[PDB]
DNA sequence: GCATATGCTAATGTGTGCATGTGTGTGACTATGTGCGCATGCATGTGCATGTGTGTGCATATACGTGTGTGCATGCATGTGCATATATGTGTGCACGTGTGTGTGCATGTGTGTGTATGTGTATATATTAACCTGTGTGCATTGTGTGCATATATTAGCATGTGTGCA
DNA sequence: TGCACACATGCTAATATATGCACACAATGCACACAGGTTAATATATACACATACACACACATGCACACACACGTGCACACATATATGCACATGCATGCACACACGTATATGCACACACATGCACATGCATGCGCACATAGTCACACACATGCACACATTAGCATATGC
């Protein structure tokens, strides 16, 4: 045989193409799975993970932290309009809420 | 003696509790509440420690989101104090009725 | 385990309202909030226990709660699902 | 200027209408009271018809009388349908020209006079004593 | 036994966008929860898309349509580009 | 001439339209609106007649349910007249 | 098709929808707000329906495409297949 | 061999047990489908159909109508507490709404 | 071609509860949508239940649990009784 | 005796100054934030190893391109008449301001129930192994189901009556 | 109480929609035969419940008063109800393109089975970012004090009514 190359490396991805293919096969989604379907899905999952991690890392850097905690993920998701829509019915544990006081409640 | 005017320290608590992420209900009384409610479904029920924590995290998130909606109803009625009818309206609009 | 709903104390409900941005709270909120939380917990725990029966287990796991919450449109992150 | 002679002509005609209508000056004051609410005494009407009142007062009572003479012509039937106190107060003077309200209340209770009456009389006493 | 998760792949992505930033175990669990959630949504929508069209296989075309249905405006456009670029690069190298 | 008090004819219309089931938006203007919105996604699209009917059934049901929620918000503010802020609050609470 | 067809949703038509919703009194600014809300709702449904149509390689939007789009948004509709 | 009789008659049902099995098998739900699963599912579908139809037939009779129309289905569902919960996010075409006027709007 | 629907089976159910009541074509379409919607909800929940428990078979036990999760309280109790009775009769007869 | 003219002085009024009240611009008081120093436990890197993804042919069936015929959606043209738009008058609901009671927030003192750590016994969730019953697969017989047509019912459209509510 | 307006009701024709029927056919059932998923019994490690202990921070109750909510009243213009002219939606047909669906041959691609490495997860330290707490700067509160603006009241001028004097 030739040297075994992972499909993720072939597609230039960090997420596991082979695992996604197996999960699609055993997830009872269809009786057949195309060759490019796990590659496309793994790339999309990797892109979305990078979007959140980049925003959460910026939030962690703002609070003078070197480690991302659930609070930074919550700040990243809720301050991003498109991520907030995607995760609008999702609760993040230990994430808290966004600081928001209605202007009518502020003293005059 | 020094006395803060009404609503001054209430606003301080809003800023304090919107900055933090810890659970606001005491863990032990909430665990007793969870087990009491589960008695009506089964007897001799055991709970994983993370199962009760998951229930508390969802419960507090649900209540905080409800209070945000309740606050908007009170402000809509030109008030600053939430009332039971504000909660009832928010749940009715949400479909939780 | 009798009358544990009063374990959700007045200061605990006030802290939850503060995180929600509430500045002033009427005295009748606390009993109304306890009834709301009681209804919410019954719905989640009933489904979570139902998942436990199907698995033939006697221990409610974190996944059972997560699946119960997901079924109600209240997906929770950070507990294995 | 000519307001003087215009008032005088109005007053002469006013006397003529009053005499023609068969109304006494006290009756004129009563009619003014029941048609405006500011009842005037017959001395004011006398000093008017004789042109004794001051110029500002002259102008002030011109409009009321104008309205009465211009209105009453229609129908008439429905429209028709002490020295010892003085001496005591003078005795109270020559010793304390300007008493306090604390003493004023005692003075009022002593001589049975109203507080406002005694206060205004005290003020006018001071006024006429400061004239000279 | 072995419990598979996405933690090691999430960590690799984190080092790409933030080489000096770590992640807590609780935050890693949330990221693992997020990946499984999005996977189930896309795969579920793609599964229905094949059923609506009387198809028995899920292909990259079904994944592309599911991504557009499930993702908001700019997220869908960029995710489609990453998915298309990976598929194009994949078949170029077999 | 006979004249009804303000709100008397409105109450009759509420009873009239809460009893019937027909579509309350004119069909042809709604069809033109659907095609104009769809032209922003694809050019030269065609619609089945029942496809537009399904859109109108869902659109009117969505609007009627929103007005019911909007009416509750107006009554909550001790009013009887619905206002744009009533709609905004109802959509905010719904999650829109 | 045409342009500016949102005005085709007339004030009497919006009033009838409010009557079915039990609304007694309507402010004059409601009609413009209602038109914006309807356009946002239709844009979301039609965009998904066309996406279903595009995947099927069709040029005609069918009732099923609208039904699937409505189901996708949590607004399942009965009576069209 | 023997005279073929449907599994619906075996289970005493009117809904098609055999068709539910095929819909389960080809619906991509699991690798295998048990024998009792389509029977159980068909009976539940038949019971729910009977519950709505008997309530809708009562609504039609209340309106002096012999034919069930979408209005009668909507009246049956919305007037039943449990069926309204089951179909809470469901829109019935040509069903209308329940007659409901807030008491504050009624004449004084 | 042939289009498959539940119309004939809904009609037989109607003739038992209301022997002298008909149904309109629009109302029959709604009933067909209702049956398909409930079928997909139950089958989807049963499918997830098998995956959660590392099972590859949908059995009546998965269907019964899915019914309890999806139907409201008293509706679920009668539905479970109907399903159990049919499976018992089906097994007793074959 | 009543009705006018006088002398004369209570009473107000112009005009005003103080006194009181309200609003705005800051000492003391409190609480959040910012480094600084230090231990903890939790994240991270390092190896076993094993299970899973991969490379390889292999056979199989789905999907796809091609052509086909047909429904059907689009566009047009015509007609009535229903609904829409405009304007007019007006009632009444919205909003504004006022005031008042009391409910709620703030702060204090006290104790008690929570949180943390510790340990233990027990129930139990988990994994292994054998076997067997159930589901799949295959092919054949065939009966039920959907399509396409008749058929007749219920539904819908008018016209006088019959309340039934509103409104002055 | 009576009038005017709107919805309803028994009533008759009309029709289009539902109901029932007959036929092919595709899907269901029947009968094997196979095999693997599932069950069951066992053992094992897990982690949950139970008890015990401590210290202390939070919860509870009280007292105080501030200001928010609720009722009240006012006025105004906004929106309802109405009438009238009219635009246009609805229905109705007619024609044609044209897209959708069926049907089919068939290659491309996916599953299958198997050997085999290697990537991933569990376990193992390890050190380092987070938490914890002390002191100190620092933004904020508000309360307090001061200054300004505004009414009665009174300093003196006007005003108007009383008692008695004249007069018709």
């Amino acid at each position: 045989r030739a040297k075994a190359k992972t499909r993720s490396s072939r597609a230039g991805l960090q997420f596991p193409v082979g695992r996604v293919h197996r999960l699609l096969r055993k997830g009872n989604y269809a009786e057949r799975v195309g060759a490019g379907a796990p590659v496309y899905l793994a790339a999309v999952l990797e892109y979305l993970t990078a979007e959140i991690l980049e925003l959460a890392g910026n939030a962690a850097r703002d609070n003078k932290k070197t480690r991302i905690i659930p609070r930074h993920l919550q700040l990243a998701v809720r301050n991003d309009e498109e991520l907030n829509k995607l995760l609008g019915r999702v609760t993040i544990a230990q994430g808290g809420v966004l600081p928001n006081i209605q202007s009518v409640l502020l003293p005059k | 003696p020094h006395r803060y005017r009404p609503g001054t320290v209430a606003l301080r608590e809003i800023r304090r509790y919107q900055k933090s992420t810890e659970l606001l209900i005491r863990k032990l009384p909430f665990q007793r509440l969870v087990r009491e409610i589960a008695q009506d479904f089964k007897t001799d029920l055991r709970f994983q420690s993370s199962a009760v924590m998951a229930l508390q995290e969802a419960s507090e998130a649900y209540l905080v989101a409800l209070f945000e909606d309740t606050n908007l109803c009170a402000i809509h009625a030109k008030r600053v104090t939430i009332m039971p009818k504000d909660i009832q309206l928010a749940r009715r609009i949400r479909g939780e009725r | 385990l009798r009358d544990n709903i009063q374990g959700i104390t007045k200061p605990a409900i006030r802290r939850l309202a503060r995180r929600g941005g509430v500045k002033r709270i009427s005295g009748l909120i606390y009993e109304e909030t306890r009834g709301v939380l009681k209804v919410f917990l019954e719905n989640v725990i009933r489904d979570a226990v139902t998942y436990t029966e199907h698995a033939k287990r006697k221990t409610v796991t974190a996944m059972d709660v997560v699946y119960a919450l997901k079924r109600q449109g209240r997906t929770l992150y950070g507990f294995g699902g | 200027k000519a307001l003087q002679k215009e008032l005088e002509q109005f007053a002469k005609l006013l006397k003529q209408k009053r005499i023609t209508l068969g109304y006494t000056q006290a009756d004129v004051g009563l009619t003014l009271g029941v048609l405006f609410g500011k009842v005037f005494s017959q001395t004011t009407i006398c000093r008017f018809e004789a042109l004794q009142l001051s110029f500002k007062n002259m102008c002030k009572l011109r409009p009321l009388l104008q309205k009465w003479v211009e209105e009453a012509d229609n129908n008439e039937n429905l429209q028709e349908i002490e020295n010892r106190v003085r001496g005591n107060l003078e005795n109270l003077f020559l010793q304390c020209p300007k008493p306090t309200l604390q003493q004023i209340s005692h003075i009022a209770q002593q001589l049975g006079l109203e507080k406002d009456v005694v206060r205004v009389w005290f003020c006018n006493r001071r006024q006429k004593g400061k004239r000279s | 036994t072995r419990k598979e998760s996405y933690a090691i792949y999430v960590y690799k992505v984190l080092k790409q966008v933030h080489p000096d930033t770590g992640i807590s175990s609780k935050a890693m669990s949330i990221m693992n929860s997020f990946v499984n959630d999005v996977f189930e949504r896309i795969a579920g929508e793609a599964s229905r898309l094949a059923h609506y069209n009387k198809r028995s296989t899920i292909t990259s075309r079904e994944i592309q349509t599911a991504v557009r249905l499930l993702l908001p405006g700019e997220l869908a456009k960029h995710a489609v580009s990453e998915g298309t670029k990976a598929v194009t690069k994949y078949t170029s190298a077999k």
